[PDB]
């Protein structure tokens, strides 16, 4: 079905933020059932990551409301969580770069897990606080019981 | 200004590539055909290396990885104190906290949980003053939360001091004497 | 009043008979026709007994070792802190030797050798103020002297502070991280 | 052996009758046609005063009180440590209150009431351990409780700790910086 | 890379224009037809100022100052702690210190006298270990060094702690009093 | 009616813990509504002081029961907190005797005061703690909201 | 010679302070050169240790004096630092009773030993802080070069 | 005679380490007498503060060289202890640079002042230690007696 470039060519647009040929793409070209399929050729990012990790909130909003009518609900939970080859989900770039709006639409209204843990052993709440990013840190303790471990 | 796609992949990147050499983070600005990135690590002489052998090696390895033509990017390095080892750092992070309606013992351990994520071997916060509601106003309060600190031996440690007054100044004295458990242990 | 070689050989007679009940001294009263002999330990538990089981026999023995007439001598007991534990009483006698022209170090000595032949584990003595001569009048010394006192984990603690303003008042903040050695181990 | 209210009235007697001379308690012991009364206070220097003319006064006007003929009873001295001022006492005695079911706070209340009430500038009390259910075993809390105590310039306070090896054997640092809050005060 | 008195003209330059914005120090790079200065403060919000205010008007004064053409030099700005009230950095001082040949006495001198002229309230050096011959090898020494440090009120203070075995796990305790010098004042 | 010498016989029988003799005097010789009103010469010490300082708890009981009979409520209450020269209740006397079973009595039947400060400012909370009676304290600590003061 | 009855005599009079029937007693009666030798029943404490504990300085300088005329320097050594059954020197015992002039005597002038161990382990530094007698303790901490140990 | 842009020529060699045309200027074509008294046009800063900061061991040891043999000993004290308008002594400067064996020879052949402040009220102790040079720090230490003030 879908190709690389073409995959390519959606989440660079997901990156930039171009939410109108977004939909122009998945209204026309494409199905928006196969949204929650493409992935960047180097990192198995897909196009959730990159809107969040960039503060689009409106694109970002758009990503998940169509996946979410496209799909099974199991689809939607593993699309929200999935990682990249180095395991992050997009929570994990959203809360590095201190996107509080992402942050609270994914946890809020898509139930993102912020305890996924990467390839360095490292969750969304570790990622935050460590770019001093106090704002998405301190509603990540207020939301979740967020206590050390062993 | 680079985005937040970059700083991700860049520290994606960086924590693999230079596991041993603390890297801590790093900064990105952007000029007149030029992209200059600044390496922020523990310490700076593994980084830079032999003569730059460690940065040139890098500085080619990302041109192959993010594909920017050569000369368009450059490396740099600053040494900084690891954040989640600087009780610096996690005080003004507590003092934070607080002041954004968060519940003591729920800023406290979020301190605890990033300090010893970041490899500490204890950690110890206290947050003191009128907590709770109390009769007398002088009446004060300390909530401590603390992991590896300390040994049961301390509880046998009993201290005085005295203020003596001498011709050449008024002294201090201080006794600490630690009683030995093994002289009071029943039987 | 009882004469020093009855208190010396009382003591003699005690630390002997007396030696796991943890015996430290004698006080001893004379008056019409009854002689009172007050034994301080620091558990009066084992020393009156089982009804008096273990005070008069020993009253008894004593009778036989210094050759009272029965009826004539009764034994008491008083709890008292061990003198060489007692961290007051230490800083009291650090107070006596200052003040009698008695070098820090030497006083300092003094304290810590009948600490540690007390039996304990540990002593710490610490003199501050203004110990030599400085050209700032604000400035001021510390000598102190240490036995088996804290770890060398301990030289691996940073802490900060922070005071924070809050609706409720103001708090105190406290950090305390113990790096792991294990971690910044050369190679 | 003396009754209760013989302890009550004498302990009324002496709190009025010895009101600065520190006056502790009272201890009290009967014999064959002799009355032994031992009076406990913090300094025995005014209590014996000029040989024993404030004794002898008491002695005298002990029996006019309590109508004892003379001969029948007799006054001792002995120095101890005042009860509420004492560090080892209230430590003994927070422990008694622990072992027997006394919530934390509420042992903490009792003790730093009775320390004040006997007259300290400032008491602290803290209890430690896993005082709360947590997650990580390693977990330790503590619950402290004061009055008067440190000043609001201590939460200016950060400390850091280096561990150096040297030819004449590993030597521990310690550095404390205060900084000034008049230089960090808002415009 | 820039020169020796480059350093020392931007230093004399950015001290007095940038006297209340907690001016640090400056770092410089040169590249390809561009000189970077990185500027460091305690405060970076004062230095960029409104939109870049104060960072054009520098960066321009700059240009008058030291005969740049406009689009040569640019200014950047780092948040860094400052060095004189930095426990850590102290203490590593204090390491360099020792480890080459400076008498205790001496290097805790130099630091002090930084930290001070770098406007602390406070300050205290203490260097541990064998620092003298002694006869038992476990007997170890501290000097301290202080300017501003403590309270004569902090004299009063004993404090015992106690161990104590609970159902729920060990308990600590440590008790404070601070005895009232106003109730043992001669007279 | 009731004259110095006879309260004093009344009370030391108290003191001595001999309820039979007290009984009798109350059924028979005098008036069980007068009880509360013998005070020793010198201290102005009630009957209730001298058993409770020495820990008759027979006799503590019985004096209890016939003075609540005899009295008004209000009698009765102005009775168990009833002061001597000095400004001690019998309850601080039982306290510094250490005497737990009158002190329960006294507080958990009668409803007396721990609180009363006597003339050097001291009430039975502090008189136990001072005498280092740790199980009257403890007592104290549970039964009553007991906290530092200004 | 000289036996145990007239031995105890001997140092009766050392521990009364009898220094008037002493000399009588050593001028007429026994060799000076036997003083020496004297040891109680029990205890085997010579009279260098009666009149030491007991603080007769004339009496302790005059045995002192006596013993050194008559003996050789090694029986004068051997003599001032002699231990009892329980391995107290007579400095032991002036130092636990906190005799002042007595120790200064003995260590100023006639070189005693403060350093021998009892068979307990103390020595004459530890007994004069054990008893609180902080004038002998501080001139031992003056005089000698007293340090910790292990 | 020597007039602003010749004294910058002169002070621009020394910045740059040009001994060779410095010598080649003082043997021939001004007199050396004349060396100690050029100075910038903004800073007032003398030739011997711009081969202090730049390292350049050998130009200043000549400056000193020859200021020495050409002037007064009063004039060589003022001329190695000159500060700038900004109150900086080359001292300063090479304190600040790290500049270890222009320190040592400023201070131990030729007795420079480290003791100097200047207009923000700081030595070259200060500066030293202000710039992490803790070589320089640790020598001035050693040499001389420093310690905290009021």
């Amino acid at each position: 079905p879908l190709d690389q470039e073409d995959q390519d060519t959606i989440i660079l647009d997901a990156r930039a933020g171009d939410l109108d040929s977004l939909k122009d793409i998945f209204t026309t070209l494409v199905s928006p059932e196969l949204l929650s399929t493409c992935k960047e050729s180097e990192s198995d990012s897909t196009a959730l990551h990159m809107a969040a990790a960039n503060g689009h909130i409106e694109t970002v909003r758009y990503i998940l409301e169509t996946v979410s009518r496209a799909n099974s609900a199991e689809d939607l939970k593993a699309f929200v969580n999935e990682v990249n080859k180095t395991g992050n989900t997009a929570l994990h770039w959203a809360s590095l770069n201190g996107k509080l709006d992402v942050v609270k639409l994914l946890c809020d209204e898509y139930e993102a897990d912020p305890f996924i843990r990467n390839k360095f052993g490292h969750d969304a709440i570790f990622e935050a606080e460590n770019s001093g990013k106090e704002e998405v840190e301190t509603y990540f303790l207020k939301k979740y019981d967020v206590e050390p471990e062993d | 200004v680079a985005d937040g796609v970059f700083y991700a992949e860049l520290n994606e990147f960086f924590t693999r590539e230079l596991a041993e050499e603390g890297y801590s983070g790093v900064e990105v600005r952007v000029t007149p055909t030029k992209t200059e990135v600044i390496i922020r690590a523990t310490r700076t002489q593994d980084v830079l290396g032999e003569n730059g052998r460690r940065i040139n090696e890098l500085t080619l390895l990302v041109q192959k990885r993010f594909k920017y033509a050569p000369g368009t990017i450059v490396l740099y390095a600053e040494r900084v104190q690891d954040r989640g080892l600087s009780a610096v750092a996690q005080a003004e992070s507590m003092k934070f906290k607080l002041l954004n309606g968060l519940a003591i013992r729920r800023a406290a351990y979020g301190v605890v949980r990033y300090v010893m994520e970041s490899g500490a071997k204890g950690c110890e916060v206290v947050v003191s003053g009128k907590l709770r509601a109390a009769r007398a106003k002088a009446m004060k309060f300390a909530d401590g939360f603390l992991i590896h600190s300390g040994q049961p031996v301390n509880d046998f440690i009993d201290t005085a001091t005295r203020h003596v007054l001498m011709r050449q100044g008024v002294l201090g004295i201080k006794v600490k004497i630690m009683r030995d458990p093994a002289k009071s242990r029943t039987g």
